[PDB]
RNA sequence: GCCUG
RNA sequence: AGAGAAAUCAAGGC
């Protein structure tokens, strides 16, 4: 360690990426999460009291305590609703601009929003199915049960998703009808309310900078509807608001805070760290009332306020799944039971058992309400005694303090401590430093020195192919190398030693490198190698990490015409079809890996012949969101009969096509 | 002959939708945009690693059931009959020994890449020089355009240059004059037939100005953002034109 | 009604496990309340890390470190170098361990007469039972069937502190010794600007700096083994696969590290483990280092080298991972490129023959070193920690930037204040349970001063 | 005893 | 046996 603290030349600061020992592989979590999710479901309850009262405290709806009962010198579990309310206020007086283009976001924006966008999300536990599915094929089957059900058609909209979801949960009873297999499942009323209310928890996996693993939650495709508009105007009204480091990058908002300076006179102090237990601290009441306020105050009717505090009550009455069970050893054998089962440490929590989830109102879980939890720090900052620059991101925190005196800044660090447990959020003594002078301090894996913001990655880029194809492999390897070097962490040096790496990778993976059966065979027919994947000499340079790789090749003259028309040729049958770009052409190169529960598979095969045909006949809908007055049939009949009825071939050419069409 | 054989295989494909998918045929259209994600696969996470055996299988690459690529060559089996499938060496005998398209599309499909390799070397460079230079990352476009259009006008200049007779006319009065012009000039001569999918990508690419956070030294323009990735470092500063 | 309406079922559900309505109104006058806070302590001094006791931390790597040898053969190609090894040796038992009976010496002959037919891909015969560990699951588990008596307990885990082995400096300084030829090799880009030749000559100096270091040379080694071994992981899925691991000098001469087996592994998820027979030639043998690994004596061409066996079990992630080891030269890289263009950036002259003097808190009379050795030491450790990287490592080196940053600030006398209950180093401590890698970091940082005036 | 990996 | 660390692999299902 004494080797990564230079004294001279450079500073220990810019050894700080020497600590970061992410080449070697990242932790994995094993076996069941029971242990992790009851431990998270119980720490709200511990931390509630400052005497660690569990029974009293699963007793609360709502929670929340006055003053008195905050803990100064521990975890807090609660918020203080006058506090909560003064605070949302202040937060609406200090940021106008941003709650005006929320009201516009609101007023034109949401309505507009389509609920096909839920497909773009992560896996989702479906209530029909009871097993992990896909976003869209979870999206599809919820839409299906509400249109069975509702005996109606669902509106493009998300806001007529979301009034679909409400009116279905009116029924006493729903019901779903779907190799070929015909089966129908009824729910109750209550059952359907326990299948939206349950959370689907996980192992975190390849997390690195953690000692002990942990879980994460994602609701069911019920309410993620509700989730999905709160979310998006979290992001609108924080996109807009200083104190936030989500959306803007966060590098910018820590870079224009360091180049701030003072008078030589004034104390200065940073103030860098973390929450403590941020999920397992934070009530999902606090969020819904400062929505509340936010948007009473912005004159909104009541039927959005309806809408923004339907997913905080529905996650208020959380099921959070256990897992496999907790494991017990009786000498040597191993056994996973149920909690209730047998004695445990959190025995406390019997009472809310389900037959296999568990009912929690207190606190979170990571991975769902981010933006949220998010606004519900900031608003805390907003004080009448906290004159400082505040950027939070989720959980990490900086704080430049510029005060008078030294005795004025440690009041104000204080205060802003105490609000943040007034809110509910309590940051970790040990993980929480200040210094002064400020000048020094690290915020979002980046770390600010005196008057230079250095960006560390989490993890280097991985310097191996995708696993796509040679011609989009290189590209997106170029272009995540590239992305590396401009955004501070790699310099030219590193740019040409990883690039180098990349390329010797990328050689190995397409059989491209020794004597191997693409080798030989080029060899054996007189194929000169003219590409990078067939082992030619790397065209690409630190400068020309842009350029396609055909295009330079051809620029250079490494290409002639000849070769040029025999790979681009769009008849040749190898070819077919946010930050991650693809500007490669569409070469002979660019093939497709073959990749190689039965009455799905018919159904994404039909769902593929379906949009490949309407991609032939529509060529509309690879430029513009698809939409159109009427279903499937109307459109493609239309369509086809101005395309058939438009050509020049003559009447009786013109009949047999359409005798055919069935 | 070519047109009726393309309707005639239109229509046999309509037999095929409404015969054997029924039920999904009478969705709302709109309904598209749910299934046209559709997909079992779940988020890998690692292709990467799987890409090593991936490309040392017998038969990875899937091929269309085409006719000229020979069976066997030189011994060497280049595909395999029964989508067909293929070996990796097929793309580089193509290379070789394969059919050739008119140069014009070589042209076509090269616009974007030629243009940007062009610029690339269509410039010099000042000499280089290593300071304490802070570099302030901003927002600046990413790569210069053929004209200055508005991101909501760009699906209607690809409509319009596309298919502009399946649009209304206000929709047709919201699009860039002179950039679908001069799209459609340099469009025309294949891509615009059946390779509309990387057609529509490539003009977007043309007249799609994505604005990305760039390190610069000094205000960028479109042309120096565009290789601002070796320009500064925050050691070095290479002055253009 | 408006747009969106909820109806007084879906209400009352909802009005369920809270105490307001769906619009929460609570009546409370809103005002922010004063708690009595705490005081904000100042850290006078940086704190000490724990110093576990206990047994020294063996070498629990996957393969050897600064320890591995390899076999010079005349050129050819693989077969014929295994096979010039296999004719002409003699070996016998020199340490046998009971967690790698000796017995298993029979595969790896095996093996290597199979690669000497030209298919490396064996049958199972006898040891390969005990090699990796077949049948070895039903075995235990009725073992622990039938020794069942007692009551359901919560299980308890735990795991068994150690202190710094003191192999740890050893390894550290075989790892820097200079070589002979150049063990990085790697086709440079294309040169078409200033930028560019900028570049390409840094990564060519970066390169000589640290080409020729006993540390390149085991990582070409484990990057060598990790790919064969992860390519020739689903070859034949019943049959042990041989991965020779074999060099060429630039001399032509075939230089044989070792040899990685591969057992009749059952893999179904990505995360599992496949058994492994690992057997590489050493350089020299400790029994505190290498207790679970059983040693042979290889006789050929009269020189005397030692085998080492071990039986491991290594999963497809971590294979993965250090087959493309290579990246750990790049967090050296950039210290030193860093460097140079430091001196560049001070007089707006690059110079690339330039190794300035960095001052370290080194144990000796020394004051520092030259940025060559610095870059070639950080370059060997970071190679350990990165073969040493388990939770363990992530959470010491997560907790410990925090102490770096605060130590950055002591050295510019700035004031590093603290707030109330808490013990950084408490989070750091809970981190160093065996991870010799982590010992001998904390080590280093107790060994730096932590008052500065 | 049959089968995926 | 071994890998490993707060619970899993050292083959699973029918
Ligand atoms: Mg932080």
């Amino acid at each position: 360690m004494n080797l990564f603290t230079p004294r001279s030349e450079i500073n220990p600061t810019t050894t700080q990426e020497l600590l970061y020992a992410y080449t070697g592989p990242a932790p994995v979590a094993y076996g069941t999460r029971t242990r992790a999710v009851l431990e998270n479901i119980i720490r709200p309850y511990q931390y509630f009291y400052k005497e660690p009262n569990v029974q009293r405290a699963l007793d609360i709806k709502t929670g929340c305590k006055e003053p008195e009962d905050i803990n100064v010198e521990g975890p807090s579990s609660g918020f203080h609703t006058a506090s909560v309310l003064k605070l949302a206020d202040n937060f609406f007086r200090k940021y106008r601009p941003a709650m005006e283009k929320l009201k516009y976001w609101i007023l034109v924006k949401l309505p507009k929003l389509k609920y096909a966008e839920l497909s773009k999300g992560r896996q989702t536990y479906s209530f029909i199915h009871k097993r992990n599915l896909p976003a869209p094929i979870a999206l599809e089957e919820t839409v299906e049960f509400l249109e069975q059900n509702l005996r109606r058609k669902i509106g493009p909209t998300l806001l007529s998703y979301c009034q679909a979801i409400a009116d279905v949960m009116e029924l006493d009873e729903t019901t779903y009808e779907g190799r070929e297999e015909t089966y129908t499942i009824k729910f109750s009323r209550e059952e359907l309310w326990d299948q939206m209310r349950t959370l689907n928890t996980m192992w975190k996996h390849l997390e690195r900078g953690r000692l002990n693993r942990r879980t994460i939650a994602t609701p069911s495709m019920l309410i993620r509807g509700f989730v999905k508009i709160v979310e998006d105007a979290a992001k609108e009204i924080l996109e807009n608001v200083p104190t936030s480091g989500v959306p803007v990058g966060g590098e910018e908002k820590l870079a224009k805070l360091a180049s701030k300076q003072t008078f030589h006179t004034a104390v200065t102090g940073e103030l860098s760290g973390d929450q403590e237990k941020f999920n397992e601290c934070l009530d999902p009441d606090a969020m819904r009332l400062m929505w509340t306020v936010f948007l009473r105050k912005l004159g909104c009717p009541d039927w959005i306020m309806e809408l923004f505090n339907i997913p905080f009550m529905v996650f208020k009455s959380k099921l959070a799944d256990m897992g496999e069970g907790l494991v017990y050893t009786k000498g040597k054998l191993t056994d996973r039971k149920p909690l209730g089962e047998m004695p445990s440490e959190f025995d406390d929590l019997v009472r809310n058992v389900v037959g296999n989830s568990i009912s929690c109102r207190l606190g979170m879980f990571m991975g769902m309400y981010n933006l949220t939890s998010t606004l519900l720090a900031l608003i805390s900052i907003e004080r009448e005694e906290l004159t400082g620059s505040h950027v939070e991101s989720s959980d990490d925190f900086i704080h430049f303090f510029n005060c008078k005196t030294h005795e004025e800044m440690f009041k104000q660090a204080e205060t802003l401590r105490l609000t943040l447990k007034l809110v509910g959020i309590n940051m970790s003594p040990s993980k929480c430093i200040l210094i002064s002078p400020a000048g020094i301090g690290e915020f979002n894996s980046k770390f600010h020195h005196r008057d230079f913001v250095g960006n560390v990655a989490t993890e280097l880029p991985a310097l191996v192919p995708n696993g796509t194809n040679p011609m989009t492999d290189l590209a997106m390897g170029l272009n995540v190398i590239k992305h590396s070097v401009n955004t501070g962490q790699m310099n030219l040096c590193t740019g040409a030693l990883a690039m180098r790496i990349f390329n010797h990778a990328y050689k190995y993976a397409y059989m491209a490198l020794g004597v191997t059966r693409r080798t030989r065979f080029m060899e054996e027919n007189a194929i000169t190698p003219l590409l990078t994947n067939q082992g030619a000499s790397p065209v690409h340079s630190f400068s020309t990490m842009h350029l396609d790789e055909v295009a330079l090749r051809r620029h250079l003259g490494l290409l002639d015409e000849e070769t040029l028309r025999r790979i681009l040729n769009p008849n040749n049958p190898v070819t077919q079809k946010q930050i991650m770009e693809d500007y490669s052409v569409p070469s002979c190169f660019k093939y497709t890996l073959s990749r190689n529960h039965k009455a799905l598979l018919n159904k994404e095969e039909r769902y593929q012949r379906v949009t490949s045909i309407i991609n032939k006949l529509f060529p509309e809908v690879l430029i513009q969101e698809a939409s159109a007055p009427g279903t499937v049939r109307e459109s493609l009949k239309r369509r086809l009969e101005l395309v058939v009825e438009r050509s020049d071939l003559d009447e009786e050419r013109k009949k047999r096509i359409l005798s055919r069409i069935f | 002959a070519e047109s009726e054989c393309t309707l005639r295989a239109l229509v046999e494909e309509y037999n095929g939708a409404c015969k054997e998918a029924p039920k999904e045929m009478s969705k709302q259209f709109t309904d598209y945009n749910t299934f046209k994600r559709y997909t079992t696969s779940k988020k890998d996470h690692a292709p990467q690693m799987r890409l090593v055996y991936s490309v040392r299988k017998p038969w990875p690459i899937s091929m269309t059931p085409s006719k000229e690529i020979p069976l066997v060559f030189n011994g060497t089996k280049l595909k395999d009959t029964i989508r067909t499938r293929a070996n990796i060496v097929v793309p580089d005998y193509w290379s070789k020994y394969g059919s050739q398209t008119s140069l014009e599309v070589v042209n076509a499909i090269l616009y974007a890449e030629d243009l940007k390799v062009q610029r690339f070397f269509s410039t010099e460079w000042g000499e280089i020089r290593y300071g304490r230079m802070l570099p302030f990352r901003k927002p600046v476009q990413a790569c210069p355009t053929i004209e200055e259009v508005n991101p909501a006008s760009i699906p209607h200049t690809l409509l319009q240059v596309f298919c502009p007779q399946y649009t209304t006319l206000d929709s047709k009065r919201k699009a860039h004059m002179g950039a679908v012009e001069k799209l459609k000039r340099v469009m025309e001569p294949i891509c615009k037939v059946q390779t509309q999918e990387s057609a529509v990508h490539i003009a977007r690419s043309l007249i799609d100005s994505n604005k990305k956070w760039l390190p610069t030294v000094v205000d960028h323009t479109p042309r120096t953002a565009e290789m601002a990735h070796f320009l500064c470092s925050k050691y070095h500063y290479v002055h253009t034109n | 009604k408006l747009q969106f309406s909820v109806g007084t079922t879906f209400r009352t559900l909802l009005k369920r496990d809270t105490d307001w309505d769906v619009i929460p109104t609570p009546r409370v006058e809103p005002n922010v309340p004063r708690i009595e806070g705490r005081r904000w302590t100042q850290m006078k001094k940086l704190p000490l890390l724990k110093e576990k006791e206990g047994p020294p931390s063996p070498w629990r790597a996957l393969l050897l470190g600064a320890d591995s040898e390899y076999i010079v053969c005349p050129p050819g190609t693989d077969q014929e170098a295994i096979s010039w090894i296999h004719s002409q040796s003699e070996i016998e038992c020199i340490r046998e361990s009971k967690s790698t009976p000796a017995s298993v010496i029979t595969c790896l002959t095996s093996s290597l007469q199979s690669f000497a037919e030209g298919n490396p891909v064996r049958s199972r015969i006898h040891e390969d039972i005990i090699a990796f560990g077949i049948n070895k699951k039903q075995e235990k588990k009725q073992s622990a069937s039938s020794s069942a008596s007692g009551e359901w307990k919560r299980a308890e885990y735990q795991v068994e502190e150690m202190s710094l082995p003191p192999w740890v400096e050893e390894e550290m300084v075989l790892l820097r010794s200079d070589q002979e030829d150049n063990w990085i090799e790697l086709e440079k880009n294309a040169i078409y600007t200033e930028v560019d030749g900028v570049a390409e000559g840094l990564v060519d100096k970066y390169i000589e700096i640290v080409g020729r270091t006993k540390v390149a040379s085991v990582i070409e080694k484990w990057q060598i083994a990790a790919t064969r071994t992860f390519s020739q992981l689903h070859t034949d899925r019943s049959r042990i696969t041989a991965c020779p691991i074999i060099t060429r000098d630039p001399s032509g001469n075939c230089q044989f590290w070792g040899m990685v087996l591969l057992g009749p592994h059952h893999v179904k998820r990505d995360t599992d483990n496949a058994p492994l027979l690992i057997a590489e030639i050493m350089g020299e043998d400790t029994e505190e280092k290498y207790p679970k690994h059983s040693v042979f004596s290889l006789k050929v061409e009269g020189k005397q080298f030692l085998l080492s066996l071990k039986i491991t079990s290594f999963s497809r992630n971590k294979l993965y991972t250090f087959s493309n080891i290579r990246r750990v030269l790049i967090q050296p890289a950039s210290i030193y490129s860093q460097v140079v263009l430091s001196r560049a950036a001070e007089n707006n002259s690059l110079n690339l023959e330039v190794n300035p003097e960095i001052q370290l808190y080194l144990e000796g009379a020394q004051r520092g070193m030259t940025l060559y050795q610095w870059v070639r030491m950080i370059l060997c450790l970071e190679f350990l920690m990165a073969i040493y990287n388990n939770p363990q490592m992530e959470g010491f080196l997560a907790n410990m930037r925090r102490l770096h940053m605060s130590r950055h600030a002591m050295m510019e006398r700035r004031q590093v204040f603290l707030p109330f209950g808490s013990r950084p180093e408490d989070k750091v401590n809970e981190c160093i349970i065996n991870n010799p890698i982590v010992a001998y970091l904390a080590k280093g940082w107790n060994s730096m001063p932590n008052v500065y005036y």
